[PDB]
């Protein structure tokens, strides 16, 4: 099979940043080459085909270049809904064979997340469990700490977070923490404290309350 | 406008089999071929095979030759992928995507997810994840919905029958030891419309059949 090769696997840069994308085949496929946009739970979109003729209703800021070996795909002016990851594939011959893409991440101001925490309601509690939920809004860059204390004991092991993809409009990423425990363990404990750490924070935000309150 | 709309996916033991199938409209059927295309979680795209719509002839990737088959009812538009024998490696986002033999997929379908498991389907819990009573006057309040223990995937969110999208997070679900998905869908308002404006989360499972609406109010 002919084999195509993406650099870089991923990138961030700033929105009106000129972006390249580079995509290597392991045999000649003449201009064979089409690239497809795929957003986060969606299915791929056509973006070029013969290596730089774009698809209608394509923006113009798309172009892509190459033959024989070599191909490209540029975003002259990065914009926010941009944010994607990108597929080379050939045509040269079957199989039909894709790049494994290269995620496209957009650059922006840091953003503090905002922090909500929320106890765990009374129907759930009647089923025997407890979950804890705490919440980071609409934060930039997506790193962040979050630290579960229940009457100062350190919880580790018994939460899962998620992370939402980059937000197509402000670039930025929300979170949640949840905190797991049993009916028993939770009415055993006052005081449940959701403590965060980000870059936007001077220092640690910690979002609390004390059960029953 | 182009439209692809696949069905037949889910849930499907391993040995099991499913049919897929790839409803086309605003184009004609027959003037394009059909590709099937599979891309597992957090993996690359992996295309499959390509039937000639007009006389029915499939060409198929040698890694699934012989045990996946395309098939068409050109009188539905509808072209099909049969998958058989199935195993956990099988676990995929199914797309069909319209083009011509040997060349490039201009539209593609939403894509159905299908899971190769012996776990039995199990719908999900909605708990409220209630405003707090300390929410800033006429600041921003935050509420949602945790939908607990449910499999397999996936699960849609929406909140007020649709009518509100702007603020709205639905995050991706994580695996729980027990081998149950969870997620939380949450809503960012204005604090003063807690009280008044009532918000309702909409959650469909469509693999174990489960519809709930759950209204979300602050806690008394």
């Amino acid at each position: 099979d002919i084999q195509m090769t993406q650099s870089p696997s991923s990138l961030s840069a700033s929105v009106g940043d000129r972006v390249t994308i580079t995509c290597k085949a392991s045999q000649n496929v003449g201009t064979n080459v089409a690239w497809y946009q795929q957003k986060p739970g969606k299915a791929p979109k056509a973006l070029i085909y013969s290596a730089s003729f774009l698809y209608s209703g394509v923006p113009y800021r798309f172009s892509g270049s190459g033959s024989g070996t070599d191909f490209t795909l540029t975003i002259s002016s990065l914009q926010p809904e941009d944010f994607a990851t990108y597929y080379c594939q050939q045509y040269n011959i079957y199989p039909l064979t894709f790049g494994q893409g290269t995620k496209v991440e957009i650059k922006r101001t840091v953003a503090a997340p905002s922090v909500f925490i929320f106890p765990p309601s009374d129907e759930q509690l009647k089923s025997g469990t407890a979950s804890v939920v705490c919440l980071l809004n609409n934060f930039y860059p997506r790193e962040a700490k979050v630290q579960w204390k229940v009457d100062n004991a350190l919880q580790s092991g018994n939460s899962q977070e998620s992370v939402t993809e980059q937000d197509s409009k402000d670039s930025t990423y929300s979170l949640s923490s949840t905190l797991t425990l049993s009916k028993a363990d939770y009415e055993k404990h006052k005081v449940y404290a959701c403590e965060v750490t980000h870059q936007g924070l001077s220092s640690p935000v910690t979002k609390s309350f004390n059960r029953g309150e | 406008e182009v439209q692809l709309v696949e069905s037949g996916g889910g849930l499907v033991q391993p040995g099991g089999s499913l049919r897929l199938s790839c409803a086309a409209s605003g184009y004609v059927f027959t003037d394009y071929g059909m590709n099937w295309v599979r891309q597992a979680p957090g993996k690359g795209l992996e295309w499959m095979g390509w039937i000639n719509t007009y006389i029915g002839e499939p060409i198929y990737a040698d890694s699934v030759k012989g045990r996946f088959t395309f098939s068409l009812d050109t009188s539905k538009s509808t072209a099909y992928l049969q998958m058989n024998s199935l195993r956990a490696e099988d676990t995929a986002v199914y797309y069909c995507a319209r083009g011509y033999r040997s060349y490039a997929m201009d539209y593609w379908g939403q894509g159905t997810l299908v899971t190769v498991s012996s776990a039995s389907t199990k719908g999900p819990s909605v708990f409220p994840l209630a405003p707090s009573s300390k929410s800033t006057s006429g600041g921003t309040a935050a509420l949602g919905c945790l939908v607990k223990d449910y499999f397999p995937e996936p699960v849609t969110v929406s909140w007020n029958s649709g009518a509100l999208t702007s603020g709205v997070h639905t995050f991706p679900a994580v695996l729980q030891s027990s081998g149950l998905y969870s997620l939380s869908s949450v809503v960012t308002v204005p604090s003063s419309s807690l009280g008044t404006q009532t918000y309702i989360c909409n959650v469909n499972h469509k693999p174990s059949n489960t519809k709930v609406d759950k209204k979300v109010e602050p806690k008394s």
